[PDB]
RNA sequence: AGCGUGCUACUUAUACUUCACCGUGAUUGCUGUUUUGACGCUUUCACGAGUAGGCAGGCGUGGAGGUCAGUGACGAAGCCUU
RNA sequence: GCCUAGACCGAGGACUGCGGUUACCUAGGAUGUUGGCAUAAUGAUCUUAAGUCGCCCGUCUUGAAACACGGACCAAGGAGUCUAACGUCUAUGCGAGUGUUUGGGUGUAAAACCCGUACGCGUAAUGAAAGUGAACGAAGGUGGGGGCCCAUUAGGGUGCA
């Protein structure tokens, strides 16, 4: 017998492969499984892990995020890498010339990148001009902006969003939300 | 694939400890000590016998 | 393809032969180093023993009493099963890496570790191990923790690759570092996987779980730890 | 069993064995096994027969003769583990056993004329040396058996 | 071993795992069922109770699926089914389906003998 | 599909995943929103505060069409300009000739002032504007024209 | 103890030598010689039982 | 062959040591030899009790789309049988 | 240091390593040889005998073999479903938009294919309401932060989530 100091037969708790059965995403995993196993470059190990992530763990990156990341000092000619979808932003006043590698581009995003003199390439095209991810800059989208996160950790004096179907004066505003109706939490 | 005891396998013993050969060659396991025949308890240590 | 694979095998065999020639030539010097180290360790063991013997004889002659230096090393064997252990001695046994019956570990005696072993005392048998006992333990049941795996100490390269930054290049360097409690006792003893001993050949006493003083097996037996380890290893 | 087809990666080639390092070393015989020693056969057709040990063959077997005239046990091989080596000894320095080896007893009823001639030639010297010790021929011609109250852990042979 | 060489075949349990009390009552079939009862002597593994299936009895991965002759057995229903055993005649044996007619079965045996495929049920 | 449900995996186990003591009874605790003030207060108070009680004044016969006023901010205001002529407008706009943006005809009632405009004169026609929305339009040289 | 470590470190740095600042638990004592001049061992025995009330 | 006590040897648990095999978890490496399986192969180590209960991977049934140009009156399905 | 008796095991499968004797080896896991058998020595199952152990399952229960309850036997049937509206997670399409299917077109006719206005949800909130309505700054500062850039142990720069 053993006095176990840790739980036995515990899976790592991390994805080792995509849940998707898309054969073309598997080809990308095929490529970066080889790169992460053989280049010692930390970029390739990060990309391989990011290819496993679920949809909510790869939030869309607006074309405005890329513009702000390219506006860092000395990052104007870096290659923007987004493991996911790049969406358009009609609130931008202008976009620079840039090279961006992404899983997917929206019609507006592809139009805008190419309209301003840039390139919209896929992640396999990245691996040939940057097999170690040289002079790259990984951009991730906002994770805590999701609507489901509004209701996470709800409680008294927690300031989160109640799970409710209708909104108005008659819907969860009287007792427990108002000192005139007893207490407020 | 198979652990071999250096206390049983002499080749493994020499692989791990090259000095064992000299230990065997010099008979370090039965080395004599050179000293005089003395008895330093003749005096006050006979307090062990009685008190 | 027969002649292709034969050519490749003979070419790689020649390259392997040359590389092994060079490697053996380079390793000869390292083996001379560890040979000299082992000889020096044997010499200092003998010198210290004779010095202590002479000091005892001189104190006997000069109407004095030589008081031995207190032991700096102890070998602790868990002789109790894993059931019905209170949380504090259970945690103490876990932190000593004694998580099974007949598991052995080396402990450097101070105050913190002494009060630890005092907490685990009703469940362990421990004592002061001799050099031959340490050698036999490390030779037969010596394993290292390599990438959290239990690897047999079957070659000095494993020891060098894991303890060369602590000036341990051989199994005898490791034994010396354990026996004469050295500056790197912590790293060397934690690198050592807990010894997994068998039951004694000849059995225990009639009832284990009482102090060695009262006719049982737990507590400090000191020089009889060597006989107990001889029974169990 | 089921309907599972073999795959292309299921090879049929048989790998070669690894290079074995079981280099044979010579057999050690018991100290009691000295040529000329009287032996007791424990198994086989001639179980219980007292016979003379002549030569250690390279097959790890023992060359043995009755002699055939006294016993009916011819020149043959026996295994050392099916033999009790007694303390009685016969001087076989005058017995020529050079021609006897493993190939002599090769498998090819009847019996070779060579083998009969060798039987007589060996048995002449064997009988000549046996006659010197009184009752040795009678001892060799008698079968061995365990009597009631014989403890082989207490008997000397 | 006339097949591709294999280690000695070990079957950890050679009897049948019979459902508890399939001997006491006719309504309880021998097909193995795990006892789920709170007081069950079999579910609690009392000494003297029947052995139960567990992963420890699993077959050696090198001798798994091999018949006593050393072959993996493939079910054949027509003569075209022997085509998948062309390069595996020393590791896979063919077994002719029970519902193949007496005419077509002769054709399967004839082609298997030509191709070198072994037949596990050659008489019926 | 039923073959994927856990009902298929509970077959052979006595209680079907419902427990042997607790069992799967008809309606322990009541039906619907029963006991919200007595034994389900701990649930409604923690997760749905404000549920019980009245707040505010009633409004008999409320027609939501009266309150129709979709909002558009300033950072989205130039999206109502024709896509094929946006770049030309961004260049040739002046005080003498600026693009007209009819916000009501695109379905908006009020122009709000979040974000930044191009430093380009525009003519914005709206039913309502905020104080800051109109200040930002005038700063780029534009004007707000009230419509109905 | 922070000040003492800082003072000791600079002093060893001033002398170009090294000093060890980690605290240590109490260690087992070393060897020693007991003089018996004026201190010859006195033999004790367990005492018999007595009642003092 | 009782009671108190000491000693020598001996007996045997699914416990301990070494080894074989199964599974789980991790781990070494695998594309100019990746080579018709990379959802694959391989090196190494540790671990395995379980009601209520959770999950995973599988076995079986009625019917449907596709496929085996599948079996079958020269005998399908069903049923009995060391 | 030396000699000696027995038991169990033989995983692996071209080579690669570490050592020893100085090519060989006992050194990264059993080989060599001999006999017998192939109408069979060998192995498995069924029945049965013997030895040893083994109380009737399911259930509620702190506790059941219970002097607690159902169950004489067998066959067939027999119990977490479907729907409206939802939470989390996952896959997919598009993406500041999205949703063809109410309907219209079309058709080889309840299919498939095509079409668009509205509308739902989202893109703004807050206040009981009248109402008002989101850039001081590079859409902020500080300490971390994977990755990236410059370096040259170290160090510096840039730093998304
Ligand atoms: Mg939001
Ligand atoms: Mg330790
Ligand atoms: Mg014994
Ligand atoms: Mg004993
Ligand atoms: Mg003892
Ligand atoms: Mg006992
Ligand atoms: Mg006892
Ligand atoms: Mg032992
Ligand atoms: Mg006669
Ligand atoms: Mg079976
Ligand atoms: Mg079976
Ligand atoms: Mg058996
Ligand atoms: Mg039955
Ligand atoms: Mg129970
Ligand atoms: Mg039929
Ligand atoms: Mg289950
Ligand atoms: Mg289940
Ligand atoms: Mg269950
Ligand atoms: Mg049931
Ligand atoms: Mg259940
Ligand atoms: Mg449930
Ligand atoms: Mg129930
Ligand atoms: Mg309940
Ligand atoms: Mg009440
Ligand atoms: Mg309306
Ligand atoms: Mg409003
Ligand atoms: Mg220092
Ligand atoms: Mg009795
Ligand atoms: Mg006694
Ligand atoms: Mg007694
Ligand atoms: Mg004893
Ligand atoms: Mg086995
Ligand atoms: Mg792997
Ligand atoms: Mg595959
Ligand atoms: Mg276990
Ligand atoms: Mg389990
Ligand atoms: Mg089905
Ligand atoms: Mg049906
Ligand atoms: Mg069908
Ligand atoms: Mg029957
Ligand atoms: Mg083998
Ligand atoms: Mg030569
Ligand atoms: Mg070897
Ligand atoms: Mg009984
Ligand atoms: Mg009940
Ligand atoms: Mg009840
Ligand atoms: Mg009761
Ligand atoms: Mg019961
Ligand atoms: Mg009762
Ligand atoms: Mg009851
Ligand atoms: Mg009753
Ligand atoms: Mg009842
Ligand atoms: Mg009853
Ligand atoms: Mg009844
Ligand atoms: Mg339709
Ligand atoms: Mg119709
Ligand atoms: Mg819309």
């Amino acid at each position: 017998g053993r006095d176990h100091t840790s739980k036995q037969h515990v899976r790592s708790g991390h994805r080792t492969a995509p849940k998707s059965d898309n054969v073309y995403l598997q080809l990308l995993v095929k490529l970066y499984s080889f790169l992460a196993r053989r280049t010692d470059a930390p970029f390739n190990k990060v990309i391989l892990k990011s290819l496993f992530l679920s949809k909510i763990n790869r939030p869309p990156v607006s074309v405005s995020r890329i513009s702000r990341a390219l506006k860092q000092k000395g990052a104007a000619e870096k290659t923007i890498v987004v493991v996911g979808t790049v969406t358009d932003d009609n609130r931008l006043l202008e976009f620079p010339k840039a090279t961006i590698a992404a899983l997917r581009f929206t019609a507006g995003a592809k139009d805008r990148i190419l309209k301003n003199g840039g390139e919209a390439i896929t992640l396999d095209q990245l691996a040939l001009r940057a097999p170690k991810g040289q002079n790259t800059l990984i951009v991730r989208g906002p994770r805590n902006s999701r609507e489901a996160v509004r209701h996470f950790g709800f409680g008294p004096h927690k300031g989160k969003a109640p799970r409710i179907l209708s909104k108005g004066r008659k819907f969860e505003r009287a007792r427990g939300r108002r000192r005139s109706r007893g207490f407020k939490v | 694939v198979l652990k071999k005891n250096p206390l049983k396998n002499k080749q493994v013993l020499l692989r791990l400890n090259p000095y064992a050969k000299a230990y065997a060659a010099e008979k370090v396991g039965s080395a004599k000590v050179e000293q005089a025949k003395v008895k330093p308890s003749k005096g006050q240590f006979a307090e062990v016998l009685k008190n | 393809t027969l002649q292709k694979k034969e050519k490749a095998q003979q070419k790689t065999a020649e390259e392997r032969a040359a590389a092994k020639k060079v490697r053996k030539a380079a390793n000869k010097e390292k083996r001379k180093v560890i040979f000299d180290r082992a000889a020096a360790y044997q010499k200092e063991y003998t010198e210290a023993e004779r010095s202590v013997i002479k000091a005892k004889r001189d104190a006997k002659a000069s109407n004095s009493y030589y008081v031995d230096a207190q032991p700096k090393l102890v070998f602790v064997v868990r002789i109790k099963g894993i059931n019905k252990i209170p949380p504090k001695p259970r945690k103490v046994l876990q932190l000593l890496r004694l998580t099974q019956i007949n598991a052995g570990v080396f402990v450097r005696l101070t105050k913190a570790t002494s009060e630890l072993i005092k907490l685990a005392e009703p469940y362990v048998a421990y004592g002061y191990p001799s050099l031959s006992t340490i050698r036999q333990l490390v030779y037969k049941r010596g394993f290292g923790k390599v990438n959290k795996q239990r690897i047999a100490l079957s070659d000095n390269a494993i020891i060098e690759a894991n303890l060369g930054k602590f000036n341990i290049l051989s199994i005898e360097d490791l034994i010396h570092e354990i026996y004469t409690v050295g500056p790197n006792f912590k790293q060397v003893s934690n690198f050592l996987w807990p010894f997994k001993l068998s039951n004694p050949n000849g059995g225990f006493r009639a009832r284990k779980f009482q102090h060695f003083i009262q006719g049982g097996d737990t507590g400090n037996r000191e020089q009889f730890i060597n006989a107990l380890v001889k029974q169990m290893n | 069993m089921s309907q599972v087809a073999p795959k292309w990666y299921q090879s049929e080639d048989v790998p070669a064995p690894k290079q074995t390092r079981k280099t044979a070393r010579p057999q050690k015989l018991r100290a009691s096994l000295v040529p000329g020693t009287v032996l007791i056969l424990l198994a086989g057709r001639f179980r219980g027969k007292r016979v003379v040990y002549l030569k250690n063959l390279e097959d790890n077997t023992l060359l043995v003769s009755g002699p055939f005239k006294v016993n009916g046990v011819p020149l043959r091989r026996v295994n050392a583990r099916y033999v009790i080596a007694t303390s009685t000894k016969v001087n076989v320095s005058g017995v020529d056993v050079s021609k006897f080896n493993v190939e002599y007893f090769a498998r090819e009823k009847e019996i070779k004329a060579e083998r009969v001639a060798d039987q007589k030639s060996v048995d002449a010297a064997l009988l000549s040396e046996i006659k010197k010790t009184p009752l040795l021929k009678q001892y060799l011609a008698a079968s061995f058996s365990l009597k009631n109250g014989d403890r082989p852990h207490l008997l000397k042979f | 071993a006339t097949s591709v060489p294999h280690p000695k075949i070990v079957k950890k349990y050679t009897k049948k795992f019979k459902r508890h009390h399939s001997d006491r009552y006719h309504r309880v079939a021998e097909n193995w069922r795990k006892q789920k009862g709170i007081d069950s002597c079999v579910r609690r593994r009392f000494r003297g109770t029947i052995p139960q299936p567990n992963i420890g009895y699993g077959s050696n991965k090198k001798t798994k699926f091999l018949n006593p002759a050393g072959y993996k057995v493939y079910l054949v229903k027509n003569v075209k089914d022997l085509d998948v055993l062309l390069l595996h005649t020393k590791s896979y044996a063919a077994e002719i389906a029970s519902s193949v007619s007496s005419r077509k079965r002769v054709e399967i045996v004839a082609k298997a003998k030509k191709l070198g495929v072994k037949v596990t049920n050659p008489k019926g | 599909p039923t073959r994927l449900t856990k009902t298929r995996k509970h077959r052979g186990n006595v209680s079907a995943g419902k427990g042997r003591i607790g069992k799967h009874r008809k309606h322990p605790g009541g039906r619907g929103k029963a006991g919200g003030q007595h034994h389900h207060r701990t649930n409604l108070d923690k997760y749905h505060p404000g549920y019980f009680g009245k707040v505010g004044m009633r409004y008999f016969h409320k027609q939501q069409n009266h309150f129709w006023r979709p909002e558009i901010n300033l950072d989205k205001l130039w999206t109502l300009v024709d896509s094929e002529k946006k770049d030309e407008y961004l260049s040739k706009s002046s005080a003498s000739a600026a693009p007209v943006i009819d916000t009501l005809a695109h379905g908006y009632g009020k122009v709000l002032g979040k974000g930044r405009l191009p430093e380009v004169p525009v003519i914005v026609k709206a039913r309502f504007v905020s104080k800051l929305a109109e200040e930002k339009i005038r700063a780029v040289g534009g004007v707000v024209e009230l419509v109905a | 103890r922070v000040k003492s470590n800082a003072a000791k470190k600079r002093e060893a740095k001033a002398n170009g030598e090294t000093v060890y600042l980690k605290r240590q638990a109490a260690k087992p004592r070393g060897s020693r010689i007991i003089s018996t001049e004026g201190n010859i061992p006195q033999t004790l025995a367990p005492v018999a039982y007595e009642t003092f009330i």
